[PDB]
């Protein structure tokens, strides 16, 4: 619920969700232009997470760095990775590419308050997050494992 | 069956056979699963889900529901799943699905000729595996022996 | 079960009385076999914990091994002598605050909160189901440098006794 | 009723072990007569109430929990190894996916209750007797776990029922006798050179119970040796060249374990000590490279299986 | 973290009613873990919830008439017997049983939050 | 459900012992207040593995490397020991 | 999950009290400086370390092609290396 | 899975083989040879590691090893300080009837473990490859085998090691739990947020047992109690190898595990550093004024060195590289191999290490008494020498990242240090025919060998560490091309 650790960014652009058949909202922004996103590498990426409101929780910004996630292997939400690489039909991501994601609470972290350090959480039950990636590159040396 | 055993289950419902002599062991939570004393991931197991429904014609098509139980139910996410060809039959009156995966981890190369199946307020998921480094040879062995399996009331 | 939780906490209590065995106590032999129970402690709490080749890998080598060694090394008495061997002033100070930093860590912490995130890495590939299979391919093709390390580690470790031990 | 089921083939296990242990006593009896030239069934079980009934003889040095604690743990790096053997398709103890390494961990802890008790005893006779008890339970210990692992190996399995079944593949000589013969020479020399018993004490102030612990301790070493070489080397209920099964198998392997605690007993007394110095220098120079070499056979064997 | 959840203080008879279906949806999306069978994730839940449960409804039943009170207990004594043969089944892990009483706990959990 | 003690359990094996391990007069009872802390860390270790990774026992792994790496460590230790043992008189 | 070691829990539990039951029944019924050994339990213990780490490889060597044996070979090799320093050197002696 | 990317690093295990192969066969009749072998075997792997330059940042095994041309620069400084620190023991070996077998061994797995704690990526290796190299290293210490002082000196320095990465480990642990159960650490700051526990207490708690088990591994000055105790003891050859070696190696590790994994609250741990930097530059500057001795001196300046190293760890990639760290960990070894080099040649010809007994080196000896000066300013740096630069290089991106109580600290300290390295110049500079001793007296250059190879190391090291203070810009230029560390 609360703990948002306050970092005021700007916004993204919206644009409507072309939902998949997984319930995750799905909306791309800008295609990137390059390799598509592999299944089981490293890849760094920029985000804002939303939650529904639209009150921003976490963001790679807010630590100035490129987040590095291995995608495909469920080192992440299944809504991260059901929206970088897209399980069912959905099209992967490429470098320096843009995208929207509307993660739903049964591809988040559920009815469970995900990260409970004292008292309250930083994430609420049933948080229907909202993502805002911005795929950057892939790892410069990386593995499929 | 020329050197096969038709275990039957008549608690349960489900008989199939076994290619030569595999011993029986206890699995995590399936019933039966038959290893085979020398390999490791070349055994034939099978189990239920307490479902509501006699046919799998009905709950979803084949093309469509393979896909749903082998990268969604069986497969992890460590691992893909690299479904091969999904046939189908009828043995008596029942529907007959039958298909062939192969759940490659960046280490531990093993694929499965399971086959799916419904009935009695049961369904049943007879899966049997090996190792993708011998797999060629083991091929139709085990495909006789998962397209074997029976249901009887 | 009840069961479950009611022999941890008893395992906890008689790890604790015997770790402090192993510190006050003063026939350093009686601290070695606190040091022992201690460590059947850590193995039943492994068994505990289904970690069942882990608990018998620590029961053989680290009683079963090092246990024998310390107790030879004990029996065969030596001699007596900003984190540094002080006392009775410091050690204590910061023995406590950081006691007192883990407590408000560990306990005001939902553990629990975490496990039921990162669950799609432990969903269990249902091929395999034992532990032990698990631990050896995990153990030799995934960490393979330092599988191939612990080898070599191991051939100093022997040469380095054997160096020192004769003299 | 929750209770009663799991509890009953622990207790059956125990009793059937202890009925063990005294046709043990009364084989190691028989043998002797035999080779020396009704009543001896009682016999054992005299000799245990008459250790039993005794005088305590505790000197005044206060090492009391080791003095009390060190037979303990010398009875439980053994009893608790049973829960290992698969006499027969069932009636295991334990399915227990780590079968044998169980067995070498809680072998291998045994030294720990061998310096207890050389050290709760305050005499320098155990002290010295319980260094060497300590020496010998260690210098055999790397080979024996060595030819464990090869028939692990050649297994590729660790829990005992499936290296049970393995052995039963080919047939009779599908056995491991006729895979590792030079492991199942480890086995032998190992399981009686660790229980001092083909070579040789520290007992001097042990008298009454404690004295009958490490008796009943040293003999159930005996028993679990030599039903381990029966379900490693010998097979356990595989007789290849519903319920009655398990009655046969029991007995197929109480055979083979009888055929090898004569064996056992035969060696033991037509072979003096080794005067503890060809002792060490057989369990490691000797013994431990073949060991490895047996291991190099198997794992470069294994290569096409 | 329910090592500090013993030393606090227990709940509001409100923070039980909003736990207990809080419980319910967690319940519900257990399904993922009991067919890819990671039992050891779900004996995790099952205890907690069941320990949850255990301080839930015993201090959850003082919102509710007596008129109510009745099938209530019913219900979730049923539920409770229910739950401990879950985690009997899944203790001693059996896939079938373990889901048809994962499934009877459902069809139970359904109508607590009814009250 | 207490299990996450052990947790706080380790927390005391990695105190009270090194305590013993800065409090220690002789080398071989700071050495097995060494194992201690190992010990500590290691429970830890187990019991995040399975907490959070049963799939991957990575947890569980380094419980074997790290109980390996105390095994050399407490057979160097137990040489110099003995080393010293022989040198002195 | 406690069901493979739910029956050995009880086994200790009896175990560990039947010493002490055995012990209650009876009490109301009735300077050397040799080395060797120390040196001998040396070698020994990092032996130990090589057997547990070959342990789960020989467990898990059948779903592992040709790597797993050479990477048990380098294991072995390293190990009869050590084994020919202890014997061309005063380690074992006696 | 052909990890060809280990190929300098393999390369030492296969010597390694040949070592124990040439200690299997004759086991007396090799004793030239032998060094020659493990010196050849250094210089394969460096020229290997030179050939596998030009390729990209490719993690090699299953998420264990990154070769990185950060780690790959720093495996090129390990192996650098292993072959010139190679020669410096040819003759203490014999001085003190010791094996040059098996010191060899310790000394080659020691450069194997940082050469892998360098470019090591799991949590595992960062504990295995330490330990190989704390292993080794308490192995190293306790050689001579002569007495009684070094054998508690090194058991004590084996007891704090084993606690110092047991508190690394521990915070480890608490990475590998608060995250998940992730490691492999580019993955780890992922498993952070994944289970959104990267604002936790546990992730605090685990960077401060991870940067404890740093400043024992870099001996800051909190965490520092070990190094004076332990370098008394300890031959003067190993005491080199080790103190220059495992700083080199933690700070790899300290740019790794701090950068990577812990960005996110790159603050707090931040200030951590600073304070230990501070420490670290005032505390070791402050002692060795006070200090009879000359290798316990010797480690309190390698104390004050790593904390002006600690400027170039806390500024970023950004506002001023780690080329500038890179570079002075380059002179760090150039110009103390050599003080520890002319530490070595006065010891194998007086006998003794006590300061006093350097008083009077330049009329015996002019050219050891110039290179020990020499080597002494460059370390202290008025001239333009290379310590005086590489602070120079230091100060420069610490003034420009913003670090100003870093820096004026650090130039505190150097002329702390400045005061120290002159009143040993006073010493073998000065005589007055009883103010020397009857060490110095009797002091016998030529009654040697020959002219020994540990001169060309130690004539190497003086060059090294007056002209790269000149040549400076080759070494900026190549390291500033580690932009890949992230």
């Amino acid at each position: 619920a609360t703990r948002i650790d306050y970092y005021a960014t700007v916004g993204d652009p919206l644009c409507e969700y072309s939902y998949a058949k997984s319930g995750l909202g799905f909306c791309d922004l800008d295609v990137g232009f390059g390799d598509e996103a592999p299944r089981g590498v490293l890849v760094n990426i920029h985000y804002t997470a939303r939650f529904a409101d639209g009150t921003l929780f976490d963001s790679s910004y807010k630590r100035a760095r490129p987040l590095t996630m291995r995608i495909g292997v469920g080192k992440v939400i299944r809504g991260l990775d059901q929206g970088i690489l897209g399980g069912e039909g959905v099209p992967p991501m490429r470098v320096g590419g843009k995208r929207k994601l509307q993660i739903p609470p049964k591809l988040a972290y559920g009815p469970e308050p995900a990260g409970c350090f004292s008292g309250d959480c930083n994430i609420p039950g049933n948080a229907t997050l909202l993502y805002d990636i911005n795929f950057v590159e892939i790892y410069p040396g990386s593995n499929t494992r | 069956p020329k050197s096969y055993s038709p275990f039957v289950d008549r608690e349960d419902g489900y008989s199939y056979y076994y290619p030569s002599d595999w011993r029986e062991f206890d699995f995590r939570a399936h019933d039966s699963a038959f290893k085979d004393r020398y390999l490791q991931l070349q055994n034939v197991r099978v189990r239920f889900i307490p479902t509501e429904k006699n046919d799998i014609h009905e709950v979803g098509p084949m093309e469509e529901v393979v896909y749903d139980l082998v990268k969604h139910k069986f497969a992890a996410p460590n691992q893909v799943a690299t479904i091969y060809d999904m046939k189908e039959r009828v043995e008596d009156g029942k529907n007959y699905y039958t298909f062939e995966y192969g759940l490659r981890t960046p280490i531990y190369a093993t694929t499965s000729f399971a086959t799916v199946a419904v009935g009695n307020n049961r369904y049943y998921t007879l899966i049997v595996g090996a190792n993708e480094r011998r797999w060629r040879k083991v091929k139709k062995q085990l495909q006789v022996v998962a397209d074997s399996l029976k249901i009887l009331q | 079960g009840p069961i479950h939780d009611f022999l941890l906490v008893f395992l906890g209590s008689g790890l604790l009385v015997g770790g402090l065995g192993v510190v006050l106590l003063p026939n350093p032999i009686f601290s070695a076999f606190s040091l022992g129970f201690v460590l059947v402690c850590i193995s039943l709490l492994y068994i505990l914990s289904n970690s069942h080749f882990v608990a018998a890998a620590q029961l053989l080598i680290y009683v079963g091994a090092i246990n024998v060694l310390i107790i030879f090394a004990v029996m065969f008495m030596n001699d007596s002598e900003n984190l540094w061997t002080i006392g009775n002033g410091i050690t204590s100070l910061v023995c406590t605050t950081i006691l007192f930093l883990l407590m408000s860590t560990i306990l005001d912490t939902s553990w629990y909160g975490v496990i039921w995130t990162t669950k799609l890495n432990q969903i269990l590939e249902q091929d395999l189901i034992s532990n032990s299979q698990q631990i050896g391919i995990h153990l030799s093709t995934d960490f393979f440098l330092p599988f191939e390390l612990i080898s070599i580690i191991l051939l100093v470790a022997l040469i380095g006794a054997i160096s020192v031990a004769r003299q | 009723y929750g209770l009663i089921w799991i509890f009953v083939p622990i207790f059956s296990l125990v009793l059937g072990i202890i009925t063990g242990v005294l046709v043990i006593v009364w084989l190691e009896r028989e043998i002797s007569a035999g080779i020396q030239q009704p009543l001896g069934i009682l016999q054992a079980l005299a000799d245990g109430t008459k250790l039993l009934f005794k005088e305590n003889l505790r000197p005044s040095r206060g090492n009391t929990p080791l003095f009390s604690i060190g037979p303990s743990i010398a009875v439980i790096s053994i009893l608790l190894s049973y829960s290992v053997i698969p006499f027969s398709n069932h009636l295991v103890l334990a399915d227990l996916n780590i079968g044998i390494f169980l067995w070498i961990a809680i072998s291998s802890i045994a030294p720990i209750g061998l310096l207890m008790s050389g050290y709760g005893s305050n005499n320098k006779y155990s002290f010295l007797g319980g260094l060497r008890a300590a020496a010998q339970s260690i210098s055999y210990e790397i080979p024996l776990t060595l030819c464990v692992l090869s028939i692990s190996l050649l297994s590729n399995s660790l829990s005992t029922v499936d290296i049970v079944e393995a052995q039963s593949k080919y047939g009779f000589w599908g056995w491991n006798l006729w895979r590792q013969p030079i492991g199942f020479i480890i086995f032998l020399i190992s399981s009686l050179a660790e229980c001092e018993r083909l070579p040789f004490g520290y007992q001097t102030e042990y008298s009454g119970i404690k004295f009958g612990l490490f008796y009943v301790a040293s003999y159930l070493n005996l028993l679990i040796s030599s039903l381990f070489v029966t379900v490693l080397y010998l097979g356990g209920w595989n007789i290849s060249i519903q319920i009655f099964g398990t009655t046969i198998g029991i007995f197929i392997t109480l055979a083979k374990t009888y055929l090898f605690l004569f064996v056992s007993i035969a060696t033991r007394w037509t072979l003096p000590r080794l005067r503890m110095d060809q002792l060490l220098n057989l369990g490691w120079k000797f013994l431990l490279p073949i060991s490895l070499g047996n291991l190099l056979l198997t794992t470069s064997f294994q290569l096409f299986s | 973290f329910i090592k500090e959840k013993y030393f606090m203080p227990g709940l509001s008879p409100e923070d039980a009613a909003a736990r207990i279906k809080q419980t319910a949806e967690g319940l519900r999306d257990m399904r993922e873990m009991l067919d890819h069978m990671s039992w050891r994730y779900v004996i995790f839940y099952i205890r907690l919830k069941q320990a949850y449960l255990s301080q839930d409804l015993t201090n959850a039943m003082n919102i509710l008439p007596e008129s109510r009170r009745n099938d209530y207990v019913q219900a979730a004594n049923e539920l409770v017997e229910n739950m401990s043969e879950l985690d009997f089944y899944v203790r001693t892990p059996k896939v079938y049983e373990s889901y048809l009483y994962y499934e009877k706990t459902l069809k139970s959990i359904d109508n607590v939050v009814e009250f | 459900m207490i299990l996450e003690h052990v947790l706080v359990l380790s927390a005391y094996l990695f105190l009270i012992g090194l305590y013993g391990l800065i409090t220690s007069r002789n080398m071989v009872r700071a050495l097995m207040c060494l194992e201690l802390i190992l010990n500590a860390v290691n429970m830890n270790f187990v019991t995040f593995s399975d907490f959070f990774d049963n799939s991957q026992l990575k947890g569980e792994i380094f419980c074997i490397f790290v109980i390996a790496i105390a095994a050399a460590e407490a057979a160097i230790g137990l040489a110099i020991v003995s080393s010293i043992y022989r040198n002195r008189k | 999950l406690l069901y493979e070691y739910d029956i050995f829990w009880a086994f200790l539990l009896i175990s560990s009290a039947i010493p002490v039951l055995a012990f209650l029944i009876s009490g109301v019924l009735s300077l050397q400086f040799r080395i060797r050994y120390y040196m001998f339990a040396l070698v020994f213990v990092v032996f130990d370390v090589e057997t547990v780490f070959l342990y789960p490889w020989a467990m898990s060597f059948d779903v592992l092609g040709v790597s797993a044996f050479i990477e048990a070979f380098i294991f072995v090799l390293i190990l009869i290396l050590g084994l020919v320093y202890a014997w061309r050197k005063g380690a074992l002696e006696w | 899975f052909d990890g060809s990317f280990i190929f300098p690093e393999c390369i030492l295990i296969f010597g390694l083989i040949l070592l124990l192969m040439i200690d299997s066969t004759s086991d007396q009749k090799d004793i030239p040879w032998l060094y020659f072998i493990s010196s050849t075997s250094f210089v394969m792997s460096i020229t290997a590691l030179l050939f596998r330059w030009r390729e990209e940042p490719m993690i090699s095994f299953s998420g264990n090893f990154q070769t990185n041309n950060f780690n790959e620069i720093f495996q090129f400084l390990i192996l650098l300080c292993s072959t010139l620190c190679i020669p410096l023991s040819v003759e203490y070996i014999e001085c003190t009837e010791m094996a040059i077998t098996e010191f060899l061994l310790f000394i080659l797995t020691a450069t194997l473990g940082g050469m892998f704690l360098c470019g090591a990526n799991d949590l595992i290796t960062i504990f295995v490859a330490p330990e190989c190299f704390s292993l080794c290293s308490y192995l190293l210490s306790g050689y001579t085998k002569k007495d009684i002082r070094s054998n508690e000196a090194t058991m004590k320095y084996l007891l704090m090691g084993g606690a110092s990465s047991s508190i690394l480990v521990h915070g480890f642990s608490w990475l590998y739990g608060s995250s998940g159960g992730e490691i492999e650490l580019q993955e780890i700051v992922n498993g952070l947020i994944n289970t959104q526990m990267y604002n936790s207490p546990g992730i605090s708690i685990a960077l401060i047992f991870i940067t404890v088990g740093i400043g024992f591994k870099l001996s800051l000055a909190p965490s520092h109690q070990w190094t004076p105790d332990v370098y008394e003891d300890s031959p003067t050859p190993v005491v080199a190898f080790l103190s220059v070696t495992s700083k080199v190696a933690a700070s790899a590790s300290a740019t790794r595990i701090f950068d990577i994994p812990f960005y996110f609250s790159s603050n707090e741990w931040h200030l951590l550093l600073e304070i230990l930097a501070i420490l670290s530059m005032i505390f070791g500057n402050l002692i060795a004024i006070t200090q009879t001795s000359m290798k316990r001196m010797l480690a309190y300046s390698s104390i004050g060195q790593i904390g002006y190293v600690i400027i170039g760890i806390i500024v970023g990639d950004s506002n001023g590289g780690y080329a500038s760290m890179i570079t002075y960990m380059l002179f760090y070894i150039a110009m103390n191999l050599g003080t520890f080099a002319c530490i070595i040649l006065f010891g194998l010809r007086t006998g003794t290490d006590n300061i006093r007994d350097y008083a009077g080196l330049y009329t015996k000896d002019p050219f050891l008494a110039l290179s020990l000066a020499l080597c002494l300013l460059s370390l202290g740096g008025l001239p333009p020498l290379a310590g005086f630069f590489g602070k120079l290089h230091l100060f420069w991106c610490g003034w420009q990242a913003g670090l100003y109580f870093l820096v004026s600290i650090g130039l505190l300290t150097s002329v702390l240090s400045i005061y120290y390295y002159l009143k040993i110049i006073k010493l073998l500079m000065t005589g007055r025919n009883q103010e020397i001793t009857p060490h110095m007296r009797n002091y016998r250059i030529s009654p040697l060998r020959s002219n020994n190879s540990i001169e060309l190391s130690m004539i190497v090291c003086v060059i090294a560490s007056t002209i790269p203070g000149i040549s400076m810009n080759p070494i900026i230029a190549i390291a500033q091309d580690t932009l890949f560390s992230f």
